[PDB]
């Protein structure tokens, strides 16, 4: 799955 | 007595956090001196964030498209450069608040207190370790990013790390001071994962001394071990292997409590082989691995800061 | 994601910690506007702790008795009183650094931040819960006492603790800043014991909420239970009694994730009669008790101060 | 034991 930028 | 999760007070790191903002996207920044810190991926649409290329998002952004704000102080954005993931955004005005600082890259199996924030304020502190396989495991919304994490020596902020992405099983990645990540992640919401990860050793029979500090004693007296019979053991249950190094580095607990070394091996020997057996380590169940081995001596003798 | 026992910020309480000498007796105190509270029994010689009169040794002092010191800045003491078990010391000069507050009594169950102290400086910041028996379990060595705990809302710092003493089984006992114990204990190093602790059920709940709004799903099952079939288990397992003003507190929580409250009941009492099989939740082998369903939504939600 | 004031 894809990373998530926070 | 008592051994708990102890974060470093927050205090000196709480006035450098600031709010940064760039079209819809808001994170946190780091202010010291002159410029504020922040992951460079405030300047991406939610439409950029697959494929982003940076320096061409950077090049149609100009300085006053980067809002800033210090609690209810406005900063002027003098200037924008990127380096590596961060960006660099040049002040009108100088932090007053700035504490000593160092900024250091820290090893895997080392801790650092996370201070969260959101909108440029501190929601929390916790304590962290970097794991072997360049994660952490953290506690991290959207808007989170930019957040640091750190360790204070004396008066001196040593900045190890700042906040970027969670990964999808649901750690943690971010990079140093310098904008480089720790491990092989990119921040992009690419497909990414996780390295397989390892069990802090060194960090666990730390965490069995500060137990035994505290009176436990259970899991003691077991036959003694050598080394290389404790690695035979460790590895099987992907337990980093322990090296004379770790071993000089734990004579400090050793020496306090009396127990050498290689019998704590032979205590976390017999642990890995049999569990607990519902029993309990300072209030766990499970084999701690976040306490480094200064982590145990600060907190039990009472350093301060 | 990712959820961790998450500390206050702890910069606004920094500034109020300071250092209070009596003879050879030194612990902390709290300087808020020009008064310092601190714990009575700093005026106790080691000889006085058995059976102290504390209002004839109070009467036996005067200001000149009380060394103040905030960092290296000596505040002069000119005036002293005891409210219960806490020394008001009037100084002579107002903190500056002093913040919005309130002094409150919290209930068993209730958590808050502790910013431990040595000789008026801080070692570190961390979260505990006031367990049902009045007591908590932090981490304190000798010199630690007027180490403060506290919640902060808003810019509104409300401090609940004054750490006191440490009891044989190792956890500790303290009062609100009123000078009034927590628990039925007293300041003097006589034989004293905690009664009999029990688990805090609508935090273990909340808990279970934290894990699945993280996604840990496992213990989920397809039954409901009533509130007495539930509180009948409670009762075997030393659990406390969930009362409807528990149920209606998690509502949040069951809103959230759309898992009614006697809902997960049904997974606690599952957890509780088969135990884990050799799984985690949220990285614990154990029901972890010292989140209150506030501190999940806290957490889960951002808040900042 | 005793309680132990800190």
């Amino acid at each position: 799955t894809s990373a998530v930028l926070q | 007595s008592g051994f708990r999760k102890m974060a470093f007070p927050s205090g000196k790191v709480e006035g450098c956090m600031v709010q940064v903002t760039c079209g819809t996207t808001t994170l946190n920044g780091l202010w010291l001196d002159d410029v504020v810190y922040c992951p460079r991926h405030v300047i991406c649409t939610s439409e950029d964030m697959l494929n982003p290329n940076y320096e061409d998002l950077l090049i149609r952004k100009s300085n006053h498209n980067f809002l800033v704000q210090a609690g209810n102080v406005q900063l002027r954005v003098i200037g924008h450069s990127m380096q590596n993931c961060v960006l660099k955004l040049k002040v009108d005005t100088a932090n007053p608040k700035t504490p000593k600082y160092k900024f250091v890259r820290i090893q895997p199996g080392q801790t650092f207190s996370v201070l969260a924030c959101y909108n440029g304020s501190p929601s929390g502190v916790y304590q962290c370790a970097m794991r072997p396989n360049f994660t952490i495991k953290g506690s991290f919304l959207n808007g989170s990013a930019g957040s640091v994490g750190f360790n204070i020596d004396y008066d001196c902020v040593s900045f190890c790390y700042m906040h970027h992405m969670e990964l999808p099983t649901g750690v943690h990645a971010g990079t140093d001071l310098e904008g480089n990540f720790y491990g092989p992640f990119v921040d992009r919401q690419t497909a990414q994962a996780a390295g397989t990860d390892t069990t802090i050793t060194v960090n666990v029979l730390a965490w069995l001394y500060a137990a035994v500090i505290n009176g436990d004693r259970w899991f003691l007296n077991r036959f003694t071990t050598t080394l290389n019979d404790f690695n035979l053991v460790a590895m099987k249950y992907n337990y980093e292997p322990l090296t004379q190094d770790h071993v000089d580095i734990l004579g400090p607990l050793s020496a306090q409590t009396g127990i050498a070394v290689l019998d704590m091996c032979a205590s976390l020997k017999e642990l890995l082989q049999n569990g607990m057996n519902g029993r309990t380590i300072l209030g766990s169940a499970l084999l701690e691995d976040e306490f480094t081995p200064f982590d145990v001596v600060r907190q039990c003798s009472g350093v301060t800061f």
